[PDB]
RNA sequence: AUGACUCUCUUAAGGUAGCCAAAUGCCUCGUCAUCUAAUUAGUGACGCGCAUGAAUGGAUGAACGAGAUUCCCACUGUCCCU
RNA sequence: AGCGUAUAUUAAAGUUGCUGCAGUUAAAAAGCUCGUAGUUGGAUCUUGGGAGCGGCCGUCCCCUGCUCGGCGCCGGCCCGAAGCGUUUACUUUGAAAAAAUUAGAGUGUUCAAAGCAGGCCGCCUGGAUACCGCAGCUAGGAAUAAUGGAAUAGGACCGCGGUUCUAUUUUGUUGGUUUUCGGAACUGAGGCCAUGAUUAAGAGGGACGGCCGGGGGCAUUCGUAUUGCGCCGCUAGAGGUGAAAUUCUUGGACCGGCGCAAGACGGACCAGAGCGAAAGCAUUUGCCAAGAAUGUUUUCAUUAAUCAAGAACGAAAGUCGGAGGUUCGAAGACGAUCAGAUACCGUCGUAGUUCCGACCAUAAACGAUGCCGACCGGCGAUGCGGCGGCGUUAUUCCCAUGACCCGCCGGGCAGCUUCCGGGAAACCAAAGUCUUUGGGUUCCGGGGGGAGUAUGGUUGCAAAGCUGAAACUUAAAGGAAUUGA
RNA sequence: AAGACGGUCGAACUUGACUAUCUAGAGGAAGUAAAAGUCGUAACAAGGUUUCCGUAGGUGAACCUGCGGAAGGAUCAUUA
C-alpha cells in the first residue's frame, strides 16, 4: 500500500505442463488504483477490480470493492 | 504417516487373497472404499461384508472370493476426459473381454462401462479385474 | 518416475535437464567444444592442397604399412591425415595435387588398424579416383 | 554498517607490528577494558583501573584480580581447593 | 513416531464406547464447577487439575459430566492462563538448560539438547497464531524468557 | 649423446630444503629468451656454483625510505647554437 | 531406372525412464542430526419413499423462495416475463475460432500422384462434415479436492417506541407549515430458536507415576604394573635371536628387600548384553541438567511427514600458545640381513603419545544397504517396562518387597526354520507385496581411461576442503558362479 | 532571397577503460600411444613382512614406516 493513493495485488493461479500429465504454481503481481472512499484496507484483503484507460506507465486498474479476510473482528 | 487412506485397504485384500484368508479386516474406514467395495460386491469379485462402527472411525470386514487377481489404485486421481478413458483402459486393463476401472463422477462413484452410458469423464480412483 | 505429485510438473522437469548434461551423444552436442576442434567445421566434405605422401604402420595382431597423405584443407587452412583406399591407387596422387576428402564411417571415429586417421578420398580434382581405378576416366597432361 | 571485516580494537595499529601479534592482541585488548557485574552490589560497572587491580564505581569496593580479567582461572579453583581443606581437617 | 527421538513407541489411554454417565456418580453438572474453580486458583494447570478429580472423586470423562472441556470453563469467566499450558513448560525447560551451559561450558550434549527445544516453542507457537490466541507480534527471545518461569 | 644402474678409495660427517653470472661466479662483455635502428646496461629462465646455503640464519612479503639500479608517458636552454 | 559413399536428424533405447529403468557386490545413498522455500497431508454433515412405464427386476418425474403480463380460476392460488439468490478447481453442453496443409464424403483424370469438377437426347446437379492444445466467454451436475459462517455473541427471524435528512400521493390561483406516505442514517427496551462448541485417530505435542542404561558435564577415592632414585644382600655375566652383534657390567649390571617419586592405562568380571543424533562411551562417592521405553477412563485439538539455501556436532592423524614429559614412537643414528635393502627383525631416540585453551571437517565416518507409513509365515533365546499364576528361598513375625520358577502385552539388539515372495547369483522375512508396471518425499548413476586433472570462484594460519570442465584416447573394463591347473 | 546569434535533434572522427573469441613464446612440466632398450619386482595363492581407507613423515623407482579404522581375511567356532 506504500505508494500515495495505490496499492499491489498479488494473483495466483496453476498452468498445464503437458508431457508430464501436472501443474506448477505460477504468480503475477500487479498495480492496482486504491481511492480513499475506501477509507479500511489491509494486506491480504480482498480486492476486486476492473480494467480501464492507462493511469500512469504501468496502471491500468481502479478499486472497485474491499471483500475482507477471515477472522478479523477485533 | 497415513497420507492416504483408500491404498492401505487395496493392497491389503489383495495380499490377503494372494496368500488367502477366508476373510480380511481393514483399519481405518472411509466413505470412498466401503463405497468401492459395494461397486466390487455389485460385480461378483468379493461377497459381502461388514463394517464395524467404533466411535472413531469403522473398521471393515470382508469376505473375499477367489476371483480376484489383484485390486490396485491410482495417485494422485487424475482429471480424465471422455475423450481420454480409451487409453487407460488400454493400458491397464488386461483384457478385451474383462475388467472395469472405478472413478468418481458429480453423478456417483461408478465403474468406466455406465459413465460412457451416462456421458460424464471426471476423476479416477483404482481398477479391478 | 519418482517423485509423483499433482503439482510438481516443475519438480520433476529442472531435474531431468540436469540430467540430460550427463547424456554423452548429447553434451558432445550441446557445447561448441565439438565443432571447434573438427576440421571439417561441420560439414560432409572439404577440398584442400596435399603437401606429401606418407605411409602409416597398421597395429597388432595385423600388420602391412598403410599408405596415406597429408592434406592442408583450404577454409581453416588446417592440416589433416588422411588415407587412399584402393589398391595401387597412389602412384595417382603428384604432391600438391587437390582432394576432395570425406569422411571415412562412424563420425570422429577410424576404421581397423590405422591410429588417427579419421578421412579418406572421393575424387582427385573434378573426377572421382574410382573411376581412375577402373580407368572409366584418364589423367590430363 | 560493520566497518572491519576482521581486526577488532585493531583497527588502532593499521599495517603494523605482523598479523599473528595484531591477532594475540585482540585476545588481551578487548577483556581488559570491559565491565564485569560487581558481586557485592549486582551491577555491571567493574572495570579495572592498573594491573590487575579493580574498582566497583558504585559500591566504592575494590578488587586483586588478574592483570587483564577480573579472576585468574585457577585461582577460581584455589578458592576451591583451600575451601575443601576446611573439610579435611576440621571433622 | 517421536518428533525429537528414535523412538517409535506406542503407548496411549482408550476410552470407552458408551458416553452416558455411570451411576454411582451423584455429583451433578451444576454442583461439580466449584471444585473446577478451586484447583484452578492453586497455580495448577488443567491437565493436573484433570487427574486429581480422576483418583479421588472418581469420574469418568468431566467432559461427559458437563457439556464442555476443561479450557472452557475456566477462561470464559476469568481463572485460566494467558499462555497455554504446554508452551509454559517448554519455555521453563529451555530456561533450566541454557541456564546449565552457563558454568558447564564444555557440556556438548546440552547445547544439542538445546538445538530441539527451539525448534519445539517456535514450532507451537507459529501454530498458535493461525488459530489466533498469541498477539501476532510474540516473540520467544530467551533474553527476556527467564521472567515467566 | 645421454646417463636411472654397478663398483671402489676415504674421513668426525662428507652440502639436506631451498636460492644464483646476484650488494656474492676468477675464466666473463658465461649462453638461450625479452626491451633498442645499435645495448660490458635492466629484467625472465638455464647451474657446471674459483669461494651460495639455513637463530655464525635459509627462502618469501603488504606498508615504508632525503637509501642502490633500469625503462616508458609528461616537461624543459642539458644539448643542435647561442 | 536406378543404385552406392559422406554428414545432419528420428525410430530403434524401458541406453533419460511422466507412461517407464536404476542405486548390498556391476556406475551410483550426503559422516550425523535440525531447517526455511518447495512438494505431500486421518476419519465426520442427505439419507427413504409415493405414484408413472412394460417383462420382485430395469428406466423417468415430483425433495430455498420473495412487481408486472396470461391458463384462467375466485383482494386469495397456478404460470411466463423485470431483477437476484459463500467462492474456487473439476466436469457435459452452447457460442466464438482466416485460407492451404492433415483426416474424411462425392466424382472412372484411360490408372495413380493429383484436381473441383461433372451428368442427361435446352436441362439436372457439388463445390460436403470432422480435428483446430493451453487461456477467456455461456448454460446444466454437485459426487471428489480446496475457502468460508453464531463465543468478551458487535449472532438469525420477528414485532414495538422516539430522533434526524426528506420526491410529493394531499390543502382550485399566490404567500407557509406541520398534515399524509415513502426513502436514508443512527439507537433503547424486549419476546423467540431444541438458541450456536463433530469427534477424541492402533497421528502428534505436553503434563503426571514408579523404574532403567559403560548416555553428557564438574569435583572426588582406589588399584597393581612400567620408568627414575635411595639404601641392604650375594656374586658374574646380563640384554637380544632364525643365528649373531650394536647395547649394560668388580665404576657391583641382572635376580632378591624395605622405602619414596612421578607420568601414563583402567586387566580378569566382558556377553553376537547395554545407552547415545553420529562420531562414541568401563576405577569408588557427591552432585547437575537431560533421555527412550512402558503405565494412564489425565489435557490440547490437526498443531503433522519429507526437505533446495542456511545452521549444531563430527575418530585418527595434522596446526597456533601455554602446562606436562613414564611408556611407546614417523624423522635420524648404528647392528644384522641380502647379489643391492635407504624394507622385515634388533639397540637407542626427536616431532608426536597425555591435560587446559582455539583451528581444521575428512576415513572401508560400513549393515559398502534413505527417512515416515501399511501389509505378508513358524520357533528358541535374550534386555527394559507393565500384568497373571502353582511351589522352594531371604528378612522370622509375617505384611510386601528382593532372589529362583511358567505364560500374557508393548517398544529393543540379534538368531534359527521354510517352495510368502524376490534376484544375475551369492543370498535377502526384506534386498518382499513390481508388464498383475502409481502409499508421500529428499540425494544420486548413464561404456572405459584422460580425471577429481586444468581453470576460475569459494573457505583456511597451513596442509588442504566444498564446487569443477575440455582436447585427445579405446571394443572392452566389470559382476556373481563353473570345471581345471 | 542571401547570411548571423540562440535552441534541439546529432551522425562522424580523437582520447581513455570495460568485455568477447582466436594468437606468438626462453624455460618448466602432465598425459596418451608406438615388435625384439635399462634398473628392480610392489601386486594376484598365508605372492613369501596379509590386503585395502584416511592422514603425516621418508625413499633411485615400483613403494615404506608411524597413529585410528574396516574384512572387500587366512577365524561365522574353543570348552569352570
Amino acid at each position: 500500500m506504500k505508494m500515495q493513493r495505490t496499492i499491489v495485488i498479488r494473483r495466483d493461479y496453476l498452468h498445464y505442463i503437458r508431457k508430464y500429465n501436472r501443474f506448477e504454481k505460477r504468480h503475477k503481481n500487479m498495480s492496482v488504483h486504491l481511492s480513499p472512499c475506501f477509507r479500511d484496507v489491509q494486506i491480504g484483503d480482498i480486492v476486486t477490480v476492473g480494467e480501464c484507460r492507462p493511469l500512469s506507465k504501468t496502471v491500468r486498474f481502479n478499486v472497485l470493492k474491499v471483500t475482507k479476510a477471515a477472522g478479523t473482528k477485533k | 504417516v497415513r497420507m492416504n487412506v483408500l491404498a492401505d485397504a487395496l493392497k491389503s485384500i489383495n495380499n490377503a487373497e494372494k496368500r488367502g484368508k477366508r476373510q480380511v479386516l481393514i483399519r481405518p474406514c472411509s466413505k470412498v472404499i466401503v463405497r468401492f467395495l459395494t461397486v466390487m460386491m455389485k460385480h461378483g469379485y468379493i461377497g459381502e461384508f461388514e463394517i464395524i462402527d467404533d466411535h472413531r472411525a469403522g473398521k471393515i470386514v470382508v469376505n473375499l472370493t477367489g476371483r480376484l487377481n489383484k485390486c490396485g489404485v491410482i495417485s494422485p486421481r487424475f482429471d480424465v476426459q471422455l475423450k481420454d478413458l480409451e487409453k487407460w483402459q488400454n493400458n491397464l486393463l488386461p483384457s478385451r473381454q474383462f475388467g472395469f476401472i472405478v472413478l468418481t463422477t458429480s453423478a456417483g462413484i461408478m465403474d468406466h462401462e455406465e459413465a460412457r452410458r451416462k456421458h460424464t469423464g471426471g476423476k479416477i480412483l483404482g481398477f479391478f479385474f | 518416475g519418482k517423485c509423483r505429485g499433482l503439482r510438481t510438473a516443475r519438480k520433476l522437469r529442472s531435474h531431468r535437464r540436469d540430467q540430460k548434461w550427463h547424456d554423452k551423444q548429447y553434451k558432445k552436442a550441446h557445447l561448441g567444444t565439438a565443432l571447434k576442434a573438427n576440421p571439417f567445421g561441420g560439414a560432409s566434405h572439404a577440398k584442400g592442397i596435399v603437401l606429401e605422401k606418407v605411409g602409416v604402420e597398421a597395429k597388432q595382431p595385423n600388420s602391412a604399412i598403410r599408405k596415406c597423405v597429408r592434406v592442408q584443407l583450404i577454409k581453416n587452412g588446417k592440416k589433416i591425415t588422411a588415407f587412399v583406399p584402393n589398391d595401387g591407387c597412389l602412384n595417382f596422387i603428384e604432391e600438391n595435387d587437390e582432394v576432395l576428402v570425406a569422411g571415412f564411417g562412424r563420425k570422429g571415429h577410424a576404421v581397423g588398424d590405422i591410429p588417427g586417421v579419421r578421412f579418406k578420398v572421393v575424387k582427385v580434382a573434378n573426377v572421382s579416383l574410382l573411376a581412375l581405378y577402373k580407368g572409366k576416366k584418364e589423367r590430363p597432361r | 554498517a560493520k566497518r572491519t571485516k576482521k581486526v577488532g580494537i585493531v583497527g588502532k595499529y593499521g599495517t603494523r607490528y605482523g598479523a599473528s601479534l595484531r591477532k594475540m592482541v585482540k585476545k588481551i585488548e578487548i577483556s581488559q577494558h570491559a565491565k564485569y557485574t560487581c558481586s557485592f552490589c549486582g551491577k555491571t560497572k567493574m572495570k579495572r583501573r592498573a594491573v590487575g587491580i579493580w574498582h566497583c564505581g558504585s559500591c566504592m569496593k575494590t578488587v586483586a584480580g588478574g592483570a587483564w580479567t577480573y579472576n585468574t582461572t585457577s585461582a577460581v579453583t584455589v578458592k576451591s581447593a583451600i575451601r575443601r581443606l576446611k573439610e579435611l581437617k576440621d571433622q | 513416531g517421536r518428533m525429537h527421538a528414535p523412538g517409535k513407541g506406542l503407548s496411549q489411554s482408550a476410552l470407552p464406547y458408551r458416553r452416558s454417565v455411570p451411576t454411582w456418580l451423584k455429583l451433578t453438572s451444576d454442583d461439580v464447577k466449584e471444585q473446577i474453580y478451586k484447583l484452578a486458583k492453586k497455580g495448577l494447570t488443567p491437565s493436573q487439575i484433570g487427574v486429581i478429580l480422576r483418583d479421588s472423586h472418581g469420574v469418568a470423562q468431566v467432559r461427559f459430566v458437563t457439556g464442555n472441556k476443561i479450557l472452557r470453563i475456566l477462561k470464559s469467566k476469568g481463572l485460566a492462563p494467558d499462555l497455554p499450558e504446554d508452551l509454559y513448560h517448554l519455555i521453563k525447560k529451555a530456561v533450566a538448560v541454557r541456564k546449565h551451559l552457563e558454568r558447564n561450558r564444555k557440556d556438548k550434549d546440552a547445547k544439542f539438547r538445546l538445538i530441539l527445544i527451539e525448534s519445539r516453542i517456535h514450532r507451537l507457537a507459529r501454530y498458535y497464531k493461525t488459530k489466533r490466541v498469541l498477539p501476532p507480534n510474540w516473540k520467544y527471545e530467551s533474553s527476556t524468557a527467564s521472567a515467566l518461569v
